[PDB]
DNA sequence: AGCTGGT
DNA sequence: ACATGTGTGCTAAGCGCACCTAATTTCCTGACGGCAATCCTTACCAGCT
């Protein structure tokens, strides 16, 4: 059971994501050039969104002796956590260990209560340290996204053991790429030179990019392994099955956005079920010419479709079914007139469609996974 | 060369308007609007009967499309890797300068057609630098003959002499 | 707890956004070229506006040595003890346009600034009445950046975290059509015959006329984090930007194509998430002989505005909202009614609503706050 | 007999194979940068696919030790079984060594178990793993094995390890000039701090391409050391078409997750393969109308035109196969109307590959 | 009875 | 890739812009894995042809 969601979404003029110089990411995608979104972006934007905090619970953080301070109240206790983080392997240079720690939250308690106690030794407070931090697997966060720990040698206590600290992710997002063939525009700011002075003339100017554009976002979702890693909550898996599929629709990556306020709605969503991925990023190898008589999230939306269709066609009449269920906003845009039986149900309503999710899944209730939370 | 000079200075003499629908023509053929190819036919045509060679047309279309873009000054001496290399000295070694350096070399491998993009955020970064002149013509028949090995070896050593200096 | 605006403008042939050459700003939405209005010139429009000069508390100014003049005569004081900050002197100026108040800060930077009290031991007391403030509306709406430079400054700042996180999302106003622009040619004519019969200067003007679409959002317990619990001056902060956005245009080329035009379409929802409805304009509006565009593009935002709230809501908490267009010559199309809670015909009145909405301040006494 | 699998796949912005550095790999074919990714990868992810775990039957492990103590309840033998994996030849734990998984594990543990010698037990140990051959993953990608002759002892000998490899995966070449874009990232820092920085900026390359990829079936030697049986290796050769044209490399899928399908596949039956990567010699720039696939199709029908023509077999034919599905994308679109058998399905082309490589059905096959 | 593959 | 298909009969000269303007801090990863052989002999000796 892999759950994919494929969306279809047009974006306002916007700089959603961009690399050091400041142009917006840029690929090359069919030989011609095409607008990009990492899917980093998309990824923290579903983990920092606003239905995922009662799924949170994950910090992939440098700064671990600060949370343990934290807890540790008013004991002192920064420099005794500091030797003996960097007694496990994490060494510190300037003030923070030399790479990114993944752990779950509820486990800086127990933590906390290692590193105060002091009836125990230095290596063996480390090593429960390890043991701590290394069977910290408790959140939906680092099921969705991964982990990995590999502690440094040279300044390393010797006696000193970690288990496997590696756990394999659950998410697999593609970057976005757009529909229709992308090009850059230029925009110069100013400054507010407001007070006159005397020179009258420009206080700073400089060069902006952005890009417009109609955007296809990929999500793959497995189903065993979320369980697998999560325990077998079964309870907890749909819910974060639900919450991921409403972030994904509702929350938009938070880049530029106070002076391009891009948060559009996807104008299509393919939420499908089956054993392996598949992928409609093919489907717009050809960019999207916008002619008169229609649109381009319309002719968009007809591309995905004929593409879909066709490898429906050519992939999806076996003896393993493929059930889809298609979602646009109260039918905008339905599949393409020429064939009008692709999708299975036709949904117009997101909040009947996790609840038909949930139902097809094991079969759930929005209402009762709500109440199992980690965090 | 005694024809690409007269271009250069053809060019300098189009006013706002004219390089404004210019502007607007990033990465579109001059076929799709006919004020464009209009243009460009004017600015085009009449210096193949006077003087007996000319750059080739994509070069001249695509260098039109960049002075438009960018609209620096013409000045000899002030080719792409003297101020590129001059600029890379202004650096932190240890990171920015392979950034800048990679964004530099991926002009060594690429066609005319598909430069307009890597010719822009270098002109971009000349733009962020503040500067004002560019050989428009040495810069025109380097790129003319950009398909000939020895020049790109000859532009890659001038950015190496000017890196060293 | 979002405050959302969405408008429906039209100019006459106007110059707003022009470029360094003159040609006004253009943007590809869909594919087709539209003219665009920056984010930033909506946004100084705004803060610029009559309306805005009752609730102005900040100034973000470049050299706050002249500001900081008006014993007696504090420079060159100043400016020589502003470069110890990192802010260095290029031509009296302090090469960074600083993200700071008006009020408190120049009433109160200038008992430490006015000599005495030892360099770089004034330097703290330069931090505490430069990066600490905040308390101003426009600033909290627009965000704080400030940054030192580490190569004059000295080791004897303690510049905490200025980072401020904007409560405002404005977007781009977006042509509801194809732009098309127009060409004016012009020349400048000479009046004395001291020669023969010429003119003068020749050359070109570029304009255009649209029906443009502007998207605002106002977060409320974000802006209420920034003012740290002033509900007043945050309920003056959203009526004012109700009508700020409304009653302005921006001011480019207005001296010659006067647009100033009012908005005949205002739409107010009210969800704890944001949404843009900028994807019913995808397809530009075909001006049709039996209708107007102005109609045209507001029935096609009424469609979109329906079909979102039947496929994204009916949840436990509906979305409610007032819908505004000017004694009713437009409402939302001929489609299905009662769309919106209330169809207001003034634009105090959908004011009034949000704010009653917002927890049940009024108009008149809020202004009071400021 | 040999089988020849051709595809034109075009794939999302992706790092599906990198250098030590991190670059994707490039080669300098038709005195061009072309992007590249590794044969032995592409015979990885092949290995490694969701439908292979029927045939899923080999392992290359120097973990032998483990393998043998993992099943053993109660009677500890991973010293015992160490020195005689290391008198075996292996010197250490040890060397990369291919073998069957179910063979060896029961197998070796009786073997090993038994308290009856020291130097035979590794003698017949090393028989076992020479003799280990009963796996179509070994008789696919080949097995050598060179034990050392320092650490050994004059007593202990070894068969003749030679297996073929019955499978000639060709790198995958990218159909034009290869843009290598460079990917700018950050790591956030989860917990606040004074600095408002990222935790780790880094380095990571993607390409976007249209790849040729390209492999073969040596089908004669695929039954030459797969024994005298022919149900596994038609079973094996419809495993391989299914996961070739379902299954993706295992890169950065995390986290460009392009799992894009093969918009191409040529089948045709010769003793004398042939890639197509003289059809690309020329670079492939695309023009207004069309797409990078269609340009890329036309290039490649032009070269099938003239070496069906000009370099026609007509002894033995092209039995040219497609995936063009309900025909959406054609290959003769002016002239080459020489595809024979041009369908718009998967496991027809199995099923008809089969056919001809005799008197077999794709589901009666579908048990070995 | 010699020869040849191994030590 | 202006010329050349004139076909009662298709003008034209004077005129085309100057200047202020581009900022920074910091952030940058650890570990594990790295192939064996075979390309002249201490040469006779015993498995057996």
């Amino acid at each position: 059971m892999l759950i994919e969601i494929h969306m279809i979404q047009n974006h306002s003029p916007a700089n959603l994501n961009r690399d050091d110089l400041g142009a917006p990411k840029t690929c090359y995608f069919g030989g011609v050039l095409r607008s990009r979104i990492s899917s980093q972006c998309i990824k923290r934007s579903i983990r920092t969104s606003n239905d995922f905090k009662a799924l949170l619970g994950g910090v992939r953080t440098r700064r671990l002796a600060d949370l343990i301070q934290q807890e540790a109240g008013e004991t002192e206790c920064w420099k005794k956590a500091q030797e003996i983080l960097n007694k496990c392997g994490f060494k510190n240079k300037d003030d923070n260990t030399k790479m990114l720690v993944f752990m779950s939250k509820d486990k800086i308690k127990d933590l906390a209560r290692i590193v105060l106690d002091n009836s125990l030794g230095l290596t063996e407070a480390a090593q429960q340290v390890a043991n701590v931090i290394a069977q910290a697997t408790l959140a939906p966060d680092i099921a969705l996204c991964g982990r990995m720990l590999e502690p440094n040698d040279k300044d390393k206590d010797k006696k000193v053991k970690w288990s496997n600290t590696t756990v394999e992710a659950a998410l697999q997002v593609a970057h976005a790429i757009s529909t229709h063939i992308a090009r850059p525009e230029i925009d110069y700011f100013v400054a507010a030179d407001d007070v006159p002075g005397e020179d009258a003339g420009a206080g700073h100017i400089g060069e902006s990019m952005f890009a417009s554009a109609c955007f296809y976002k990929y999500f793959s979702i497995d189903w065993e392994q979320l369980v697998k890693n999560l325990k077998g909550d079964t309870n907890l898996a749909a819910h974060t099955v639900g919450a991921f599929l409403l972030a994904a629709a509702k929350t938009n990556p938070s880049g530029k956005q106070n002076s391009f306020a891009a948060h559009n709605y996807p104008d299509g969503i393919l939420v499908e079920f089956k054993n392996s991925p598949i992928s409609y990023a093919n489907a717009f190898v050809r960019p999207v010419s916008v002619v008169k008589e229609s649109d381009l999230v319309e002719q968009s939306i007809g591309q995905l479709s004929n593409y879909v269709n066709d490898i429906r066609l050519g992939y999806y009449d076996e003896q393993s079914p493929v059930i889809g269920f298609w979602f646009s906003p109260n039918n905008r845009y339905p599949l393409g007139y020429k064939h009008s039986k692709l999708a299975s149900r036709n949904i117009g309503n997101l909040n009947e469609l996790v609840g038909a999710v949930l139902d097809y899944i094991g079969g759930f209730k929005w209402e009762e996974v709500q109440k199992s939370k980690a965090y | 060369n005694r024809g690409t000079v007269d271009f250069i200075a053809s060019l300098e003499n189009l006013k706002e308007g004219d390089l404004g629908i210019l502007r607007k023509l990033r990465g579109a053929r001059l076929d799709e609007k006919l004020p464009g190819f209009d243009l460009f036919s004017a600015l085009w045509w009449p210096l193949r009967q006077k003087n007996q060679r000319a750059p080739k047309r994509e070069v001249a279309w695509l260098i039109a499309k960049l002075f438009a873009e960018f609209r620096f000054e013409q000045r000899e001496g002030a080719t792409l890797p003297i101020l590129m290399g001059g600029i890379c000295r202004k650096l932190e070694p240890k990171k920015e300068l392979p950034r800048v350096l990679a964004r530099f070399d991926q002009l060594a491998s690429l066609d005319i057609m598909q430069m307009e993009e890597p010719l822009s955020v270098i002109m971009g970064i000349l733009r962020k630098h503040q500067q004002v002149c560019l050989d428009w013509v040495g810069l025109t028949d380097v790129l003319s003959f950009w398909e000939q090995e020895p020049v790109k070896r000859e532009w890659s050593d001038s950015f190496i002499k000017a890196y060293k200096i």
